[PDB]
């Protein structure tokens, strides 16, 4: 009886127009959004085959079903139907063959040119996390023509809409260098969310508080700290960054100068992020290699250590102490008695509270330059550091020892 | 003046 009722008066929302799907809401949903291209729909259904038999349900488990909305996941007539759907809508879809499963079927269970009933309810929809953490969520508007994506360096094309609380602070076609956004007053998020985008992409994006301005905000635009932002971005057109195989030894010496200095002037700048990704490309070209001549060989090695030193400085500024480390290793590695790489291991180190770890570090510093006034007063800091964590742990012991001695004794009555 | 250790290079 409910088949009837949409095969007499149903909504054709077909772009074809072809009566292939027909739709008739049972349940009104709250809201005027509507999911989009890629994002995560969470639905309950019912189906029923063209005589009424229910061959496949949802409810028949109480547990919904989640997919990504016009991926191909689910039947045509899905993909163009639950597009037009309100969160907490019910509704009853007439899917002919031609948007189902064909002529082919899905044998035993649906037959060949089947028009198929479905009761599908809308529970909830979120747009696409790119990283997991909520702080990039992707809305797409047009799937791109791609085949390739943009990577860290490349020179992209692109239109840009930028709405803080929902008021336009930027509307522009702009080019600029993936990764190095700053430079065009364009937030980290974009150049992190257009890597994972395709030429002709269009979508809108939500930036976190992690994602956008930051801390400082943006005075020029009247954006306020942390605060967050959703832009409207068009991948109009890209051109990839050469791969570090892609390039001689001739032109990464050449590039290792150029994003060497324009690392520092980053970090000058206090623009620690951006400083992390032109010292890291350095890192990314010549770490690996070998074949080189004399001269070639020397001058790679400076680079490659300057970049660890860098990126160890960059780390510290970032409160990033295990990246720190890292490098500080890597530096050690390449000159086992460094100074800076040494010094910056113990200030990373005791930041961790590895006290004893880093007094060694310190001390290797002195081994080092013994001239050296800073390594002394942070060998003391150790000392003083070290003796304050033992009696803050040994005071939590003791209060925690009480805490499991004065409510685990009232456990009798 | 041990500000050496802030330098980049």
């Amino acid at each position: 009886s409910p088949t009837a009722t949409v095969a007499e008066q149903g909504e054709d929302i077909t772009s074809k127009k072809d009566r292939g799907v027909l739709k008739i809401v049972k349940r009104v949903g709250n809201g005027e959004e509507t999911p989009m291209i890629g994002d995560k729909v969470y639905v309950h259904y019912k189906g029923k085959l063209s005589n009424g038999k229910k061959f496949d349900s949802s409810h028949d488990r109480n547990e919904p079903f989640v997919f990504s909305l016009g991926k191909g996941q689910v039947i045509k007539a899905w993909d163009i139907g639950v597009a037009t759907m309100k969160k907490g809508e019910i509704c009853h879809l007439l899917c002919k063959p031609e948007y189902a499963y064909g002529s082919a079927g899905s044998l035993p269970k649906i037959p060949s040119n089947a028009t198929l009933f479905f009761e599908i309810e809308l529970l909830d929809f979120k747009g696409e996390d790119l990283f997991e953490d909520g702080g990039i969520i992707r809305r797409t508007k047009r799937k791109g023509e791609g085949y390739s994506n943009p990577n860290e360096g490349a020179t992209v094309e692109i239109h840009l809409e930028g709405r803080c609380g929902g008021r336009m602070f930027d509307c522009r076609d702009v080019a600029f260098t993936v990764g190095e956004g700053e430079d065009h007053d364009i937030p980290i998020g974009i150049d992190k969310a257009l890597e994972k985008m395709q030429r002709e992409e269009q979508c809108i994006l939500y930036l976190g508080p992690r994602y956008g301005f930051g801390e400082a905000g943006k005075p020029k635009f009247g954006i306020e700290p942390n605060a967050e932002l959703i832009y409207e971005v068009t991948l109009k057109s890209f051109e990839k960054a050469k791969e570090s195989w892609e390039m001689d030894t001739k032109e990464k010496l050449e590039q290792a100068a150029i994003v060497k200095e324009k690392g520092t002037v980053y970090f000058k700048g206090g623009k620690y992020m951006q400083a992390v990704i032109q010292y890291g490309k350095i890192v990314s070209w010549l770490e690996m290699e070998y074949g080189l001549s004399e001269k070639e060989s020397k001058a790679s090695e400076s680079f490659l250590l300057a970049a660890f030193l860098n990126l160890a400085m960059c780390y510290l500024k970032l409160r990033e102490y295990t990246k720190a480390v890292e490098c500080c290793d890597k530096a050690l590695g390449l000159d086992s008695a460094n100074e800076k790489g040494l010094y910056r291991r113990g200030e990373a180190q005791l930041l961790m509270n590895e006290f004893e770890s880093a007094k060694g570090d310190f001390e290797k510093v002195l081994e080092v330059n013994p001239q050296n006034k800073a390594a002394r007063l942070q060998i003391s800091m150790c000392q003083k550091k070290a003796k304050e964590h033992n009696e803050r742990d040994r005071r939590i012991y003791a209060n925690m020892f009480k805490k499991f001695a004065e409510q685990d004794a009232k456990e009798e009555a | 003046d041990t500000s050496r250790m802030e330098e980049v290079d």
